[PDB]
């Protein structure tokens, strides 16, 4: 027929069990299936238990994005509780959860994707790899990438122990709870974090920032393939205020080249090509069941398949900069001049296409690092040594609240329904399921699925390009499945 | 000396015990790289990919068969035939955990289940799970499979915990052979597989906020530093480890300190060790 079928299983420097099977024609992927091939069921066992207990098993989601679920959940909690968390302790939440978006995407860069483009040292686990691996970089460049991703190793490390500061220890933190934050910042304490803030700081503007326009410049065709569906949801972030107004990175929906206003009703997960019971398909999050089914027909995920008003969508870093359009930090302004011969200001200036591309996503990922030093720069100004920043709220016997945040790698809510004094419902929907999800009940691709569509795949003996779409969107099959 | 091959594979887990080795500080996780072991296959940091790294696995364990150590993060499911975690597929056939540990287990020279999900089953094998997630070593145990299992427990492990074991085993093996080592590495375990350098102290009997439990000063807000946290659900009491010493994340703070301890290092948490915030 002319169509050959590839498949990855596992898909490597992701996190979590995928599987990635496409079809090549033409030398170009004209069809994918993600699989999500590991489930835990955190969604039924939460029920019966205390439900503050929820802001620690959440977190056991995934180590990489442990803060995102725990902030998820006390926000949830708070809703429910009518708990009014301190302004000392929303800072406090914003500091410890910031601290990991840093540590999550220098991770991400160096630790996941830099070898897409970067040969290591002749030892394991940097070889074997495919014997046409595309490399492009220079001996002189190859050495940089080799030494910076030796000096994140440390500059990562530092991160966790800015988190672990507030936060008690990472990964799994224990200091953000139902009312706000468990340890109130001290002088001394907010001398440590900023002493660790400045180092890494002083890498993300020197070395990350500059490393990513360098080597997207040697590979100027990544920016023009991974478009898939060029549609992107943002649902609200660290808020700066307490009354639930301005937030860091604010909500909405982009598709069809049209912004619009984020509406959580609007969100259904569907499951006909995912093995849960075929009778809990297109449910909202607050009426949202979890059903195992392993031996269903046709189904080959563990992930259900979210949809926005029937919309499949992408979250993470692009989407946020994407729908938020900051300005470029001042060394992506230079260096997309110096090397691309580009001129722009604000993140859209990049345009669609290279925006929602495999080489714009990695682009995107450093830009928001750079923009987040800033945010935490000021919550360092606004902390107030010696405020408190907790309440203590009682268990509500009936009462339900959501929480509404974005992980480092796209969106996330959680969802949870008291009664009895007891979780009843606990719903997750976080950010890798709207990314790596299979087709949902109409058929319609996933966005990594569509994304994969048009990569090339010129020597099926060393398809690199798969996993290296893939890998843009930072995926974790730990948050997808739960 | 040379660096031992080690695989390290993913059961139901959630990569937190890769991510506390990456926060490892003396020595860093680049010194355990290239000078402590050679770490031959793992998923989520390998070069390779797909059916190329698991030959690659598979080669290395021939070759080194007898010899490698394997480590295990996660949790076993064993309902639906292992479905509930396929970690691969090689030959058109896909490789559940159930599979993998049946493959390399009964190969390699010790198992290290890393880990509260794998030395114990934890969050995944707790109320309301569905998957049949049984630890590693009653799932060798299970299936036959005599292989040493040393667990090395926490949610996460602190990574001292991790390379501690390694480097006390690899001292163990150079003075010793690999037999006579690996003996003197289990006659250092506890009657839950734990190695006792670590896992020896009580939190509890241990705990600097000891005076005032004694005194019956137990503080009700979190952020209130001076009392003990019983109150708040400490469990310290029923908890075997040392993070009361060495602490965590370079040292700058600990789950007793910033909140409470949850117990994750013991082999009934959660459910155990739950509610977390009522004593
Ligand atoms: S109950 Fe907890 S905080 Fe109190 S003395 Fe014991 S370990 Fe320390
Ligand atoms: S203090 Fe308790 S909960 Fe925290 S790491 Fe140690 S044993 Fe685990
Ligand atoms: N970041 C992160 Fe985890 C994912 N995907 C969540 O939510
Ligand atoms: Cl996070
Ligand atoms: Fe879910
Ligand atoms: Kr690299
Ligand atoms: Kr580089
Ligand atoms: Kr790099
Ligand atoms: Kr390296
Ligand atoms: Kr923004
Ligand atoms: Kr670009
Ligand atoms: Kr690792
Ligand atoms: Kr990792
Ligand atoms: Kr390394
Ligand atoms: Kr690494
Ligand atoms: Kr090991
Ligand atoms: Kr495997
Ligand atoms: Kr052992
Ligand atoms: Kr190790
Ligand atoms: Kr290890
Ligand atoms: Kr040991
Ligand atoms: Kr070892
Ligand atoms: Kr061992
Ligand atoms: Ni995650
Ligand atoms: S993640």
């Amino acid at each position: 027929t002319g169509r050959t079928t590839i498949a990855i299983d596992p898909v490597t420097r992701i996190e979590g069990h995928l599987k990635a099977e496409v079809v090549v024609e033409n030398g170009k992927v004209v069809d994918a299936r993600l699989s999500g091939g590991m489930y835990r069921g955190f969604e039924t066992i939460l029920r019966g238990r205390d439900p503050r207990d929820a802001s620690q098993i959440v977190q056991r989601i995934c180590g990489v994005c442990p803060t995102a679920h725990s902030t998820a959940s006390v926000l949830a909690l708070d809703e429910a509780f009518g708990a009014k968390v301190p302004n000392n302790g929303r800072i406090t939440r914003n500091l410890i959860f910031g601290a990991n978006y840093l540590q999550s995407h220098i991770l991400h860069f160096y630790h996941l994707s830099a070898q897409d483009f970067v040969q290591g040292p002749d030892t394991a686990p940097f070889v074997p790899r495919f014997p046409k691996s595309d490399l492009r970089l220079s001996k002189e460049l190859n050495k940089a990438g080799v030494d910076q991703y030796i000096e994140a190793l440390e500059v990562r490390r530092i991160c966790h122990e800015m988190v672990a500061l507030f936060g008690g220890r990472m990964p799994h933190v224990q200091g953000q709870v139902v009312g706000g934050a468990t340890e109130i910042p001290t002088k001394e304490k907010l001398v440590e974090y900023a002493a660790r803030f400045k180092k890494v700081r002083d890498f993300v503007e020197q070395k990350y920032v500059p490393v990513v326009y360098t080597i997207g410049s040697k590979y100027k065709d990544m920016f023009k393939v991974g478009q898939g569906f060029k549609a992107a949801l943002c649902v609200g972030a660290f808020p700066l205020d307490n009354s639930g107004k301005k937030h860091l990175f604010m909500p909405g929906v982009y598709a069809k080249g049209k912004d619009m206003p984020f509406d959580p009703s609007k969100i259904k997960e569907y499951v006909k090509y995912s093995w849960f019971a075929e009778e809990t398909t297109g449910l909202n999050y607050k009426e949202g069941k979890t059903i195992p089914a392993p031996d269903k027909a046709g189904a080959y995920s563990f992930v259900k398949a979210p949809r926005y008003d029937g919309l499949s969508l992408e979250v993470g870093p692009l989407a946020r900069m994407w729908v938020n359009n900051p300005e470029l930090s001042p060394v992506g302004k230079k260096l997309l001049k110096d090397l691309f011969g580009i001129s722009a200001k604000k993140f859209r200036d990049l345009g669609e296409e290279a925006a929602f591309s495999l080489m714009g996503r990695h682009v995107a990922r450093a830009e928001e690092t750079y923009y987040m030093l800033g945010a935490i720069e000021g919550w360092l100004k606004e902390i107030k040594a010696g405020e408190d920043t907790v309440v203590m709220p009682a268990v509500p016997a009936s009462a339900e609240g959501t929480g509404f945040t974005e992980a480092p790698r796209g969106s996330l809510l959680h969802y949870v329904k008291v009664k009895d004094s007891k979780i009843d419902n606990y719903q997750i929907v976080s950010a890798s399921l709207w990314n790596c999800n299979p087709r949902d009940d109409m058929g319609q691709r996933g966005a990594v699925e569509e994304a994969l569509i048009g990569i090339p795949v010129d020597d099926i003996q060393n398809p690199v390009n798969v996993a290296r779409l893939i890998r843009a969107f930072d995926p974790x099959l730990g948050c997808a499945v739960h | 000396g040379e660096r031992p091959p080690v695989f390290w594979l993913q059961g139901q887990g959630c990569t937190g015990c890769s991510v506390t080795l990456l926060n490892s500080v003396h020595p860093s996780i680049a010194d355990v790289l290239l000078k402590v072991i050679s770490l031959e296959f793992h998923p989520t940091v390998m070069a390779w990919e797909g059916e190329h790294a698991i030959e690659h696995m598979r080669k290395v364990a021939e070759k080194f068969k007898g010899k490698f150590f394997l480590v295990i993060e996660g949790s076993v499911p064993v309902e639906a035939d292992g479905k509930y975690c396929i970690i691969g597929e090689a030959n058109h056939h896909e490789i559940s955990m159930v599979d993998a540990l049946k493959e390399f287990g009964p190969n390699a020279a010790a198992v290290l289940a890393v880990g509260t999900c794998a030395a114990y089953g934890g969050i995944p094998a707790a109320e309301g799970s569905e998957t049949g997630a049984t630890a590693v070593s009653k799932f060798l145990g299970d299936n036959g499979i005599k292989t040493p299992v040393v667990n090395i427990p926490g949610c996460p492990p602190h990574p001292d915990w991790i390379v501690g074991t390694v480097v006390l085993a690899l001292d163990a093996i150079k003075k010793n052979g690999l037999e006579g080592g690996l003996a003197e590495v289990v006659k250092v375990l506890d009657s839950d597989g734990r190695p006792t350098p670590f896992f020896g102290r009580n939190i509890h009997e241990n705990c600097p906020y000891l005076d005032k439990y004694d005194e019956g000063v137990m503080s009700a807000t979190f952020t209130d530093k001076v009392g003990c946290r019983y109150d708040l659900g400490c469990k310290g009491p029923m908890t075997m480890a040392d993070c009361f010493e060495r602490k965590w994340n370079g040292g700058v703070n600990w789950c007793v300190q910033n909140a409470v301890c949850i117990g994750c290092v013991e082999p009934d948490f959660p459910d155990g060790k739950s509610p977390f915030y009522q004593a």
